[PDB]
RNA sequence: UCUCUUACUUUUAACCAGUGAAAUUGACCUGCCCGUGAAGAGGCGGGCAUAACACAGCAAGACGAGAAGACCCUAUGGAGCU
RNA sequence: CCUCCGCAUAAGCCUGCGUCAGAUUAAAACACUGAACUGACAAUUAACAGCCCAAUAUCUACAAUCAACCAACAAGUCAUUAUUACCCUCACUGUCAACCCAACACAGGCAUGCUCAUAAGGAAAGGUUAAAAAAAGUAAAAGGAACUCGGCAAAUCUUACCCC
RNA sequence: GCUAAACCUAGCCCCAAACCCACUCCACCUUACUACCAGACAACCUUAGCCAAACCAUUUACCCAAAUAAAGUAUAGGCGAUAGAAAUUGAAACCUGGCGCAAUAGAUAUAGUACCGCAAGGGAAAGAUGAAAAAUUAUAACCAAGCAUAAUAUAGCAAGGACUAACCCCUAUACCUUCUGCAUAAUGAAUUAACUAGAAAUAACUUUGCAAGGAGAGCCAAAGCUAAGACCCCCGAAACCAGACGAGCUACCUAAGAACAGCUAAAAGAGCACACCCGUCUAUGUAGCAAAAUAGUGGGAAGAUUUAUAGGUAGAGGCGACAAACCUA
């Protein structure tokens, strides 16, 4: 859950707590580091969501939507465009399935795209006067929302219903704090009733 | 395990809950006493020269009359400057590469782009 | 050579050295003359918990529940929050001295009550 | 309460209590053969006989009668790739028996799955992988190495 | 005069992005097919125009 | 085997950039700015040799005068044994006595 | 690399730091004092040139101190200006 | 012990199977007699000998291998002692 | 078939032949699977032993050796009272192993109690042949030191003299 | 074709500028990482020496106030090796860099970690794919010593002249160093890869520039002055001094302990003889089980004995039934 990577560790399409990510590149292992743009988190734009097209590749000029982001080397991965093959289940006496696996683009590579004529634009980071933060279209001036995706918690807020040792909410927002100059440990002393009336003495702190 | 991000949940709001009545505490005591650190310390100068934050530790008999206390010497005693000299040196060393480093890390970046 | 870099724990001395070490519980009495132990009931900590019979609160919260902003507490929140409508009464009616805080809830001094605040007499 | 400094206790003084307690403890299957009575659980090595005594006692209203306690080294022999030793844990388990005759043993969480929900992130590609599975090993000794896909 | 030898490896994929992500494989086909057509079976017999 | 099986990557240098086409530019600055400035004011360099070319004994003797009252323990230990290493290279050995 | 300040500045600097700097100005004025004792295990001399024998030239004279050595017992009770040798 | 050695057993030893060192090594396709030579030759001169290659022994030679002779001499080199 | 070993305590080390999985590899001087191992899991539970004593004065000449005669010199290994204070009780630590010090799974070193040959504990021979040389043994015709610096070694038991 | 070979980049070096850091909770001077009790002891001290004087005995730059000049001048000095000022002059505020290193290089460093020693202390080695390893594909092959593909053919410093043919035929005493002289049987070297050894002055020569003047203050000058080029190695001692670390082996001592079967016991620093301590002689072993053992044979074994634990005496010394013996092989 929280454990410390090497100072150059690669970030490798696969999670770095996983099981063949221990197994591409252990403890042991020392390589050369990949020099990356470095892009600050106020300008970053396209998120894991969003409809994007990639300028140059095997297939430059279609569109296609992210399905993550490697923020770590600027990586995008788009929905099953830019693909190359593999088998998923071998043996030594048999192995078929073979299936589509994206390869990883640079942002430099992959451009946003407008919906209002679906064409790839170039983005500014216009912030509203409203209050929010938005990006902004540059050549033809259209905002574009950020998409909604479904979050990391693996759990969505509609169709959520309370298990039993699942609070109510009405129960978790009832404001019982009434503020007074006792601890804890006095108040719950006097509530629960106990009574202790022999003092503490003095003592020597050095 | 079945689920185990259900630990991480407890844990974390357990030290939610720690962390509330922690700061109800401290509010009460600056309002009460005017102190923060309800553990009371001193700072003082070690055998080696080092500056530390030393703690109290809740002693029956004042310090003067303590046999064990009396033993530990809070005082620099002037053969330790050259060595406080070469651990400064020696900071000095370890800052000025990671800043030289960082010179030429940005070199690089500038380099290829 | 003895090994030096593992720590120093209560199994590895002679046979004097063991039981002189400890693995960190706090004692609750003291060795009297013929190597008896007298345990002091005032020493040993006594759990003080209560009742959760007709407690309706549950280790988890529901996802329904609503976000707000984060505001740790600040001693200025408490003062306002406890004792200002007090003291901001009874200065309307100009009876307040500043003589007398005590009657507010100031303490002047901790020496007298049992949960001292500054030496932190309670244990947690 | 562990990392928590204790008030020292001048003569007549009031009673320690804690009221927020900071112990942790995992009640553990054994590992050899014990009788009906005795719970193994494994403690915090800052807690006495009578603080778990007491826990048991105060939280889960379980009738305690003896304790008894003891310290489990840890291994310190894995090396790592650097041959620096790695420190397996230091424990202290504890061995509660239970006071007016209940007995108790140590249950099966485990025993036994029944579940066949609709799959789609999982079950769909174990699906597809199946049935590529069942139909494509069809291989045959008798054509002796020709492929069999051209219908000629 | 202390030294082993390295390259643990093994030569079987298996199913790892299940074991958790929030991305899936993005397939472009299927397994097999959804009913069989089961031609007649007089079909070289009525292998000309109609009958 | 000492040879690289490879060759390297191609080395570009930029020969018009702006420390190259710039270079040599305010020197002879006293000739022909009427003797205000020296070119010698016009090195960057270490605080004890700016206009001054020296031996080996004689830059470490005017670094250890001009600096060595504020350095490192270490450094100043490491030149007080090379000056005295060489004095006594110097002045008692070699040819040409 | 080099320190900023040389090495014998560093007492001055500490005094102008912490809590030394809140000490009174008069006292720290005695402190950086730094003035001479007059002469007790020499003869200082004369005047300021003199005129030597096997030439009658004027040369510069000063005159040095002895740096002699006071024990603790200097400490306890009041000794001249003298010490040890 | 010897005149004067002999027999048997075990270890060792030879072969088979497994694991598997160390000193040494300028390169060697590495013979004998006489003579010569920095004065004691497998490599030089005159003669003689001469298909290639395993394995077990012996120690006449390789001025044999380990230790920049520990004996002799020198150093305007050291040290102990009187 | 051997046992001159073994079981414990103290000292020392710190999980170092308990279970499952890997044994495709890795150390087994070879292999099975396990003392020259990888990962995971689980154990050593105190009554045994450590960890102690409220003060101020005061007291303490007749050894031990079955302690009983006798007999000694090196003259010895053990003790309280008066007054005041004092009425709570079983907390903590060590408990595993085929193990320590010698670079090693080393014919070396290692304190005490117990049975002085065992109720404990173990295997000198990988298989074949019966060469030379070498080492340890057994036996030997006649002679018995004739060998050698010297009766060295071995075998039997062995007298007398001298120097220091 | 196996072992192999190749990589760039972690980082580092020298400067400039700028004065730099340190309690989340608990524990940490007693046996540091220990919650908890009555003698309170406490720091202030000229460095020495190797080395040069070709020995060595006074002597020998190292000292912490910016530069240049006066000047290597006055001075000091077995007046000798060498040491060496001062009066005086003046010292243009701000710029983020490299004719530096690239895994035997650069900090020792992935690290003061592994490992060695009781302790002070010593102290390493190494990694290389790709945009994607959620592409394990088929390439990418070619190169040191060492081997295999592929053992040998009479004769001889290994080769040269050749020749129709590899050999056969004629000629030929390996290299470096030290030497009057080496094939010498005088030293060094198994081989491969990487690393590893000429640093500078006065005075002279050449080339420019100016010229009785030269030089960006100071200094020289009866053709001189200024600038540049060109030129003086590496490894190796026994030793000396200063400060720390060592009595867990061993020499002795102190505290409180433990062991010594059986027989004859003359009474006993008595006799035979176990356990135990020591090691007279022989044999094996000599990179051995062992950096001092094994087997036999031996001396002591109720004492001036042996031994378990802790402490003490440390190097200009400790200790010593004097072996100039021992003080962590
Ligand atoms: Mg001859
Ligand atoms: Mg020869
Ligand atoms: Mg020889
Ligand atoms: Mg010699
Ligand atoms: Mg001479
Ligand atoms: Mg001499
Ligand atoms: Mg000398
Ligand atoms: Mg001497
Ligand atoms: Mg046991
Ligand atoms: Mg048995
Ligand atoms: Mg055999
Ligand atoms: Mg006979
Ligand atoms: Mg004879
Ligand atoms: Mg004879
Ligand atoms: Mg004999
Ligand atoms: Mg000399
Ligand atoms: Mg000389
Ligand atoms: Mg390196
Ligand atoms: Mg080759
Ligand atoms: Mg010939
Ligand atoms: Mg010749
Ligand atoms: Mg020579
Ligand atoms: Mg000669
Ligand atoms: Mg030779
Ligand atoms: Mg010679
Ligand atoms: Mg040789
Ligand atoms: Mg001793
Ligand atoms: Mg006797
Ligand atoms: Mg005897
Ligand atoms: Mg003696
Ligand atoms: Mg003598």
């Amino acid at each position: 859950s929280k454990v410390t990577l090497p100072p150059h560790y690669r970030y490798g399409m696969s999670p770095p707590g996983s099981v063949a990510d221990k197994r591409k590149n252990p403890p042991w292992i020392r390589r050369r580091p990949v020099v990356v743009e470095p892009i600050s988190d106020e300008d970053w734009y396209l998120f894991c969501g969003d409809t994007v097209e990639i300028l140059e590749g095997k297939d430059a000029g279609k569109q296609g939507k992210v399905v993550q982001v490697i923020r770590q080397r600027n990586w995008v991965v788009v929905g099953g465009l830019n693909t190359h093959y593999r088998y998923i289940g071998k043996t030594m006496d048999y192995r078929g399935t073979m299936i589509p696996s994206e390869a990883p683009l640079l942002h430099r590579q992959v451009k946003l795209v407008d919906p209002m004529d679906r064409k790839p634009t170039e983005i500014e980071w216009r912030f509203t006067e409203a209050g929010e933060r938005v990006r902004v279209s540059t050549r033809s001036g259209r905002i574009i929302p950020k998409p909604e995706f479904p979050r990391a918690d693996g759990i969505v807020p509609e169709t959520w219903i309370d298990g039993p040792k699942d609070t109510s909410v009405e129960d978790a927002l009832e404001r019982t704090y009434v503020p007074c100059l006792k601890t804890l440990q006095e108040e719950v002393m006097e509530a629960m009733g106990i009574k202790e009336t022999r003092k503490y003495k003095k003592v020597y702190w050095y | 395990m079945p689920s185990p991000e259900r630990l991480d949940k407890v844990v974390d709001s357990m030290d939610a809950l720690d962390k509330v009545v922690q700061e109800r505490e401290d509010a009460l005591r600056l309002l009460q006493t005017g102190q923060e650190r309800a553990r009371p310390g001193a700072w003082r100068r070690d055998i080696f020269g080092r500056i530390i934050w030393h703690k109290f530790k809740q002693w029956v008999i004042p310090w003067h009359l303590n046999k064990r206390y009396n033993r530990k010497r809070f005082f620099a005693l002037p053969y330790v400057d050259h060595f406080l000299r070469l651990e400064r040196e020696k900071r000095a060393r370890i800052k000025a590469r990671k800043e030289n480093l960082e010179r030429k890390k940005a070199k690089i970046l500038l380099k290829k782009f | 050579g003895a090994d030096r870099m593992s720590k120093w724990t209560s199994k590895r001395g002679p046979r004097s050295f063991r039981g002189r070490k400890g693995r960190g519980a706090k004692g609750i009495g003291f060795l009297t003359s013929g190597w008896r132990f007298v345990q002091i009931k005032e020493m040993v900590p006594e759990f003080v918990v209560p009742d959760l019979t007709g407690f309706k609160l549950k280790p988890y919260v529901s996802y329904l529940a609503p976000e707000s902003e984060e505001t740790p507490l600040t001693a200025a929140q408490l003062f306002s929050e406890a004792v200002a409508p007090a003291i901001e009464k009874d200065f309307k009616d100009g009876t307040f001295d500043p003589d007398n805080l005590e009657k507010y809830g100031f303490e002047p001094t901790q020496e007298g009550k049992l949960f001292q605040l500054y030496p932190r007499n309670f244990l947690r | 309460a562990r990392n928590v400094v204790y008030p020292l206790y001048r003569l007549g003084g009031p009673q320690l209590r804690v009221f927020r307690t900071n112990f942790f403890i995992q009640l553990v299957r054994p590992g050899v053969a014990q009788p009906e009575d005795t719970v193994q659980f494994r403690i915090p090595m800052e807690m006495t006989r009578v603080d778990l005594r007491n826990y048991l006692e105060g939280i889960y209203n379980v009738p305690v009668a003896a304790v008894r306690t003891r310290v489990q080294h840890g291994s310190n022999k894995r090396r790592d790739h650097r041959n620096v030793r790695i420190k397996k844990p230091d424990y202290k388990v504890a061995y509660v028996q239970l006071a007016h005759g209940q007995t108790f043993t140590f249950p099966d969480l485990f025993p036994e799955k029944d579940e066949s929900p609709e799959g789609s992130a999982a079950d769909d590609l174990y699906s597809m992988l199946e049935e590529e599975r069942q139909q494509r090993q069809s291989s045959d000794p008798r054509r002796g190495g020709v492929p069999s896909w051209f219908g000629l | 005069t202390e030294k082993e030898f390295m390259q643990h490896a093994r030569k079987a994929g298996l199913v790892i992005p299940p074991e958790k992500s929030d991305r899936s494989i993005h397939l472009a086909c299927t397994a097999g097919i959804f009913d069989a057509y089961v031609p007649p079976e007089g079909d070289a017999r009525i292998s000309s125009l109609s009958k | 085997i000492g040879i690289r099986l490879t060759l390297p990557p191609p080395k570009v240098v930029d020969r018009w950039n702006e420390k190259r086409a710039m270079f040599g530019v305010y020197d002879n600055i006293g000739i022909l700015g009427n003797f205000e400035k020296h070119p010698k004011e016009l090195i960057r360099g270490p605080i004890w040799l700016r206009g001054w070319k020296g031996n080996e004994l004689q830059r470490c003797i005017r670094k250890r005068k001009m600096v060595g009252s504020r350095m490192f323990a270490d450094d100043l230990h490491n030149l007080n044994k090379r000056i005295r290493y060489l004095y006594k290279h110097f002045n008692r050995h070699g040819k040409f006595r | 690399p080099l320190h900023k300040y040389p090495v014998w500045l560093w007492k001055r600097l500490q005094l102008r730091e912490g809590i030394c700097s809140r000490l009174p100005g008069h006292y720290l004025r005695s402190l950086e004092e730094e003035r001479t004792p007059t002469p007790v295990h020499y003869r200082p001399h004369g005047a300021k040139f003199k005129i030597n024998p096997k030439n009658g030239q004027r040369e510069r004279v000063e005159d040095v101190p002895i740096p002699i050595y006071f024990p603790p017992e200097s400490q306890r009770g009041l000794w001249g200006g003298e010490g040890w040798i």
